[PDB]
């Protein structure tokens, strides 16, 4: 139900990045990451489960383990800042998490 | 038999409803395709 | 399709209503659920809740619990909602975005599919 | 204002009585009017 995440990541452009939504009890409960770059809106990567909508290029990847959420990145270009937030539909209802700024040299 | 209705109504054309599973979805829907599976289903038209 | 454009930024005193709306100009106002979720710098997402136009059940967040009363009329074909004791600390940018489903155990099988441009407000005092 | 409107009817009900079985009666089931002897049978058919 509560949501903690590293503040922030840095990783090589062009590498595999993994990202981590811990909390409690969030496997089997359909979590969502969203995406937001600095001056655009966020936009919609990750739906129901780690599940890339068609449209998005096939770069954002990850799996639902029991008690954890995973992100995998492919093919990490410049363009890829933003920041990404995991929230689930808990209890009627959404929590949404600080977030990880994206860092890549 | 199972069930009659007075409707009191006259029909001319029908269509089948079928319940599909979301196999994927895109931003900004444009109508993704689903999945429910081979859908058969036949259609008769009676007779005096 | 759908747009939800809205208006843009509003100077107000501090302590009075505050009253904001999204309007879509684009697909049928019902038939999608619509939600509105608060940015802040450096502070992360805040979820005020959701209220769907053609069901008309609105559902509240524990810490927006009072402070809002959100009403949606299909005749008008806009949703919009009113604020108060409205602090500083408070200010943020708003936003509103789209379900696509008109469901209470169907939202966990969507995403917000569009969202708005964002409105900033800015409080005087 | 006035009535007859539509196929569909709203009024009373029809009300029941009592069953008398082995002896000549008239009865009326559902409407059906008739008469004879009422006599509980070995026989069962469809529920419908």
């Amino acid at each position: 139900y509560e949501l903690t995440q590293p503040p922030s990541v840095s990783v090589s452009p062009g590498q595999t990045a993994s990202i981590t939504c811990s909390g409690d009890k969030l496997g089997d409960k359909y979590a969502c990451w969203y995406q937001q770059k600095p001056g655009q809106s966020p936009v919609l990567v990750i739906y129901q489960d780690n599940k890339r909508p068609s449209g998005i290029p096939e770069r954002f990847s990850g799996s639902n383990s029991g008690n954890t959420a995973t992100l995998t990145i492919s093919g990490t270009q410049a363009m890829d800042e933003a920041d990404y937030y995991c929230q689930a539909w808990d209890s009627s209802t959404a929590v949404f998490g600080g977030g990880t700024k994206l860092t890549v040299l | 038999p199972l069930v009659d209705l007075p409707i009191g109504i006259n029909i001319t054309r029908f269509q089948t409803l079928l319940a599909l599973h979301r196999s994927y979805l895109t931003p900004g829907d444009s109508s993704s395709g689903w999945t429910a599976g081979a859908a058969a289903y036949y259609v008769g038209y009676l007779q005096p | 399709q759908v747009q939800l454009v809205q208006s843009g930024a509003e100077v107000k005193k501090a302590g009075s209503s505050v009253k904001v709306s999204c309007k879509a100009s684009g697909g049928t106002f019902s038939s999608h659920t619509i939600t509105w979720v608060r940015q802040a710098p450096g502070q992360g997402l805040e979820w005020m809740g959701r209220i769907i136009p053609i069901l008309g059940i609105a559902n509240y967040a524990q810490k927006f619990q009072g402070r809002v009363t959100i009403t949606a009329d299909k005749s008008t074909s806009t949703a919009y909602m009113e604020l108060s004791s409205l602090r500083s600390e408070d200010t943020a940018v708003y936003y509103c975005a789209s379900l696509q489903t008109v469901d209470t155990a169907i939202e966990k099988y969507y995403g917000m599919d569009v969202w708005g441009q964002g409105t900033t407000v800015t409080v005087s005092s | 204002f006035e009535l007859l409107h539509a196929p569909a009817t709203v009024c009373g009900p029809k009300k029941s009585t009592n069953l008398v079985k082995n002896k000549c009666v008239n009865f009326n089931f559902n409407g059906l009017t008739g008469t004879g002897v009422l006599t509980e049978s070995n026989k069962k058919f469809l529920p419908f």
